[PDB]
């Protein structure tokens, strides 16, 4: 009988231990593995890939494909604001439900660059240029183009590359940022403007659509396994 | 692979870590390190004991 | 033919000179660097103004009266007002500093007195009323020095601060702030006091505006005091000059 | 001399010259490094003591209670709930505070205790108890009622102990957003300078929950729970001045002005009074 | 005082006689209310045993213009407190003389029968006693103050250490902070 | 070996007990360690904590497990003054906690005196003077001992005993002395009632023992 | 950075600081050492006390006043009721030693004085009435000074010294005194006087008692002057400190 | 690194210290050293048994 001292934790049971345990199954046979495409290693496998941002929650919109779009028209000016959301990739209702945002919705902390690629539904007759950019925190969320453009922007010129990304490069005063909201942690401005208005021809529809897609880049984590607020029930389902 | 330290006195203990994190190992008490300098005597200019302050 | 007392600083176009100083005291023996691209995380390329934020920049003067009990001021703050340097900090989110901070004072062979110059990094500070924390208003003043209290301070629903001199209104005693990087002027010996603060935070940078890193603190132990002849007004002026100063994150500007 | 030996005293003999060891100049700023022969002849001394129980680790490392609540079999609180802080206690509060920042690894212990409550009913019986604490981190959905569907815990940590095993312990990793945990934080949440102010803006540890995960008896039984830290591979910077003034509240520096020590008769009075 | 700068400052002013004490007060760094409170003896309040010798800093915060010299000193525990200066002087002491080194120190040997003191109070731990006396009195001209400030600064030296982990008298509560 | 042993309640009057550490209470163990004059050892400790249920008028008593805590608390730290006061957290004071059923509790303890031995005897003072205290107690700064419950378990009242064991271990001794011959009297001195020499018997022919 | 106005002196468990003194006087540029086995006669085993003997002795100050002619001390004599260095002197038929005199004044940019601090090896004394020896209470003063007179002291069948200072109670020019181990205390430059003494006398060994081999005199040249306001009460303090005591022929206590 | 020592008998046993601290260690019940001249014959000259203790 070795001399033995069972110490505190002994007998207890953590939702996260790892030990080793004795198969219910002896021998059992498992049936051979098998090539399945697109198998996944990591989540933030998924997280690099592109999901459509739901830019318009306005209203009822969000019963409907228009949650999808953005609304770009001929005007009789420039500088019209397109578009604003913050960057709160988990919080912010135009993220939370998206892929990156499911997934960060599982975890605590996040930190890396995001995408957001813009592709322009308009016509091929349709044209412009919009300057989509990104305004740290600090101070307000720009409120005009010419205090917008005093930030990190990409000024997009639509043809016939339909798409164009604003990289947004992760700027923070920490390594990480709660995926929950806090004000420590926050993340800065988003906004779209008109840079020069669109301007079709006769007979070419002046009123179009702008799609947002979002995705991680290669320098993106995230920290601290956690439930989701996405998910709940009242009884076991029958 | 274990490892084998020096108690304290005035012999050795074996040690296996058990955890696939570090967080999980017991405290390191043994770290005898010191550097007063960085409060004591956070002086530009170094100061000799013998001498006078100033002159 | 040389003496420790006497002494040059130079920062920019701006330069400093004593012939009664002690020696200098480097903060906790570390001296100010740029931030090194294996300890940041902001991923724009920095601004490094140099010669243009890197300078000094003297404060207003204050009085030293036989009863002035001590002042204070933030640091980030005490220089957001002044040149480029707080130009700079209106227009970015993230920015780090170190600073050589110049307390000056003299008076004569026949005066008398002792200071205590410190820096003390993450000064947090209490409230008359426990309930509350004091406001902005009533801690930060920018570039003007905040007065300690000779005695207690009432409590009664307002957001102030628990200036109480021999409590460093921070619950603390005032006799322990030499674990802090300090010198002290004794008119007897001493003129004026020099200290290079290297930055100090839990983070590579952070927001000059949101928070204060270091405040300096200026708190008589010994009175001043002197005789019917002697002059009356001894002021205490404080010169400080940011070092190696970065900033990250440009956007539009405004302290909002 | 041995890693954390002790300086040893080297002997002295009269001295007559111009080296001043005892003059110096505290304005500099620069602490004395006069040793007794300095000033007076000394002896020699091979000193064997070492400061093994001053190192950082040593000192923060100790299991602390830092709090403390009750939840019940049954009535209004069936379950606890606590939003993680150290600064509820002064112990350990003080102690943590006596450095700016701080980076450790932690030792998590719980005491859970229960006690049968005083009641009418016949017959009790009681099975033995099983509890399960649940940790919550910022921005995981919460528990409403000991019953809700939370403590499903598929992806937040959660123990289950039962009452007679040793108490449940864990380990929990250095979890800072930052490159060390902050004791002090001289300024606001917001970058006007409003919103909170102090230490609590950088608080975002997120919360524990207690509970029982069966009743045990049809009498009322309450249950204490008691949270333990203990400080792992410890690294702390910038020390500052122990905490003279009480503490006043947990979620600011708040204090009442306290004196600088206990008083004496006269600075010639060799006795505490 | 002790609510005031004042609890930090000895007074010393010019006399017609010298032989007078400044001030005294015990070894006991942790006990005593001179130290308990320091730097030194927060730390030492955290332990049961210390030793070591230390270090007593004093800095003349006069005028430049003012003089005079101390005798700074420390009796072994033995015997009572030193009365006269010239008891004093029979036991460790320096004889600081006031000029442009505003400092002086005077170090204070671990002269003890066990190799460690209790930090509480005790007196088979006895540690004796600390006193100040007039040397030959403040001596300044017309038109500078006569009556002066001397600042007392305390720290440990390199053979000082502390043992047996205990938790501090000075911090307490009644409820869990709110 | 069992060198004390108090007892504290459930609730009334004395819910915490409280010891002034020493080995000179029992007599067993002391007469052996003062078979010598100044011992050298380290200590294993050992605690056997019972309760036993106090006969009372409360009706359905349902008792949960109990759960005790000791705790040590060095020349000069902050003492318990009730159950429940704040100085049981321990932040820095060593304390074990206990359930009922476990093996007893148990932990090694360094030399910790203050000088190079453990003196059993001191022919001295306490004061400079030669007054004060006088003998071995002058020397005895172990500090204190706190034992308490942590939960009441049930309605009905309980008393809980701990029996403090003694294990010298790694010992040195010095200068053996002739063993303890008259009854313990005092636990903090020496003082006796003077005794015979021996037992007797009839003549110094006699072989046998009357 | 160096200043010879600046030194420290340690023997014992005792150290003395100046930031004013001049060099340092060396007896007759013998320092002081232990008596060699070639030049000894008692064959006993001799004590050497060192550390507990060998220390600093602070006697008791005196008043520097506009007219104090001066003071004096009885070497051997002035610490025979000094802790263990007297205790010895008391058990000890014969005794040898040296001393380091340390004379201490300091004053202030304002005032003036200067005086003669002197160690006159074998200082016989006269007598008021030329038919008698001065007794021994009006010669000895142990610890406490002995004053000189600003003018002649009266004959009458009375065993008094002839205290006149410019006499300096030997029948000498007192402005000859300098073919002794002296220095000045000039308040001016001055602040203190430091003197070592070797051991002097015909033999190698006396008894400390019957025979005062060194009187220590302090008599000012230039009286002390200031001006309304400065302080009055200048003191003058005088600390000894013997070296290489060593003690012969052990018996019964006593000074008898 | 463990150690192994002999049982008492008229075999060897295994033991691994495995705590930082000597004061952990088990009892050291095998040190059967012995000096009785300490006590019993602390004479300053050296007292031959067969011969007489006086003469
Ligand atoms: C069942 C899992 C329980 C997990 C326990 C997690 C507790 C987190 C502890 C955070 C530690 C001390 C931090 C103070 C925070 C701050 O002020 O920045
Ligand atoms: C929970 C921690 C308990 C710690 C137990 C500490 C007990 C100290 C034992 C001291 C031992 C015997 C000493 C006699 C003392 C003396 O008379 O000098």
């Amino acid at each position: 009988g070795l001399p033995t001292m069972n110490t505190p934790g002994s007998c207890q049971f953590l939702t996260s231990d790892d030990f080793q345990s004795p198969s219910a199954m002896p021998q059992y046979d498992v049936t051979p593995e098998m090539r399945i495409p697109g198998e996944v290693k990591n989540l933030m496998e998924i997280a690099e890939v592109d999901s459509v941002v739901p830019v318009q929650n306005v209203g009822e919109k969000v019963n409907s494909m228009e949650a999808y779009q953005i609304p770009v028209r001929s005007n009789e000016g420039s500088g019209t604001q397109v578009f604003g959301f913050p960057l709160q990739p988990g919080y912010s209702s135009v993220f939370s439900r998206t892929l990156l945002g499911e997934i960060l919705n599982y975890y605590t902390h996040w930190s890396g660059s995001i995408k957001l690629t813009f592709m322009f539904c308009g016509s091929a007759m349709a044209t412009g240029k919009f300057l989509l950019a990104y305004s740290p925190p600090g101070a307000g969320a720009p409120t005009k183009r010419v205090d917008a453009m005093l930030g990190t922007h990409v000024v997009w010129d639509v043809g016939l590359q339909s798409s164009c990304v604003l990289c947004i490069p992760w700027i923070s005063q920490t390594h990480y940022r709660y995926v929950a909201s806090d004000e420590y942690t926050a993340g800065g401005f988003i906004t779209c403007w008109y840079q020069t208005n669109i301007v079709v021809p006769a007979d070419a529809q002046s009123s179009c659509y702008i799609m947002c897609f979002v995705s991680a880049c290669n320098d993106f984590s995230v920290r601290l396994l956690k439930d989701t607020p996405f998910i709940t029930q009242q009884n076991f389902f029958q | 692979g274990a490892q084998v330290s020096t108690q304290k006195t005035g012999i050795h203990y074996t040690n296996i870590n058990y955890y696939k994190d570090a967080a999980s190992n017991s405290a390191n008490r043994q770290d005898f390190t010191q550097d007063p300098g960085k409060f004591t005597e956070p002086v530009k200019d170094i100061m000799i004991k013998s001498l006078p302050a100033l002159n | 033919g040389y003496s420790d007392r006497v002494r040059s600083i130079t920062l920019g176009n701006s330069t400093i000179t004593t012939q009664e100083c002690a020696n200098v005291v480097v903060g906790y023996g570390v001296w100010p660097d740029y931030l090194k691209d294996s300890e940041a995380t902001a991923e724009d390329q920095p601004t490094q103004p140099d010669v243009a934020t890197c300078r000094f920049y003297t404060l207003d003067s204050v009085q030293w009266q036989k009863t002035s009990p001590g002042w204070w001021w933030k640091l980030p703050d005490a220089l957001s007002n002044l040149g480029l340097f707080g130009q700079n900090m209106q227009y970015h989110y993230l920015g780090r500093t170190g600073y050589t901070v110049h307390v000056q004072c003299n008076a004569s062979k026949f005066h008398q007195g002792c200071l205590l110059v410190v820096c003390v990094p993450e000064a947090e500070m209490g409230c008359a009323t426990l309930d509350n924390t004091p406001s902005s208003v009533e801690l930060l003043g920018g570039d003007s020095a905040k007065e300690f209290a000779d005695k207690p301070v009432a409590s009664g629903s307002n957001k102030l601060v628990q200036r109480v001199v021999y409590n460093a209104g921070m619950g603390v005693g005032v006799g322990n702030l030499t674990i802090f990087p300090h010198q002290w002027i004794n008119l007897r010996t001493n003129n004026s006091a020099t200290i290079v603060m290297p930055y100090t935070n839990s983070v590579p940078m952070d927001n000059m505006f949101r928070h204060n890193n270091v405040t300096l603190m200026v708190i008589p132990f010994v009175p001043l005091d002197y005789c019917p002849g002697s002059t009356t007004y001894v002021p205490i002026t404080v010169t400080i000059a940011p070092m190696c100063a970065e900033y990250n994150g440009l956007r539009l500007a405004g302290h909002q | 001399a041995a890693i954390g030996r002790v300086a040893d005293t080297v002997g002295t003999g009269p001295t007559n010259s111009e080296a001043i060891p005892a003059l110096t100049a505290a304005e500099t700023g620069h602490t004395s490094q006069v040793v007794p022969g300095d000033t007076m002849q000394t002896r020699h001394v091979k000193n064997y003591h070492s400061r093994s129980e001053s190192t950082i680790e040593n000192f923060l490392c100790r299991s602390a209670c830092v709090y403390f609540t009750e939840y019940e079999n049954s009535g209004a609180k069936r379950y606890a709930e606590w939003v993680i802080t150290p600064r509820q206690a002064a112990q350990l509060r003080r102690k943590l505070e006596f450095f700016t920042y701080v980076r450790f690894d932690l030792e998590l212990t719980f005491v859970i205790t229960s006690t049968q409550q005083p009641s009418t009913t016949q017959n009790q019986d009681a099975q033995i108890l099983t509890h399960q604490i649940m940790y919550v981190p910022p921005g995981g959905p919460v528990p409403d009622k000991v019953d809700s569907y939370v403590w499903q815990t598929s992806t937040n940590p959660s123990v289950f102990w039962t009452e007679g095993n040793a108490p449940p312990r864990m380990s929990i990793p250095f979890l800072s957003i930052g490159n060390a945990y902050s004791n002090f934080y001289d300024g606001w949440s917001e970058f006007s300078r409003n919103g909170v102010y102090g230490i609590n803006t950088l608080n975002n540890m997120g919360t524990l929950y207690a509970r029982h995960v069966n009743a045990g008896s049809t009498g009322p039984i309450k249950s204490t729970i008691r949270i333990y830290f203990k400080p792992k591979h410890v690294k702390a910077w910038i020390p500052r001045p122990p905490r003279l003034c009480q503490y006043e509240k947990a979620k600011n520096v708040n204090f009442q002005p306290s004196g600088v020590t206990t008083t004496r008769q006269s600075i010639t009075t060799m006795t505490n009074t």
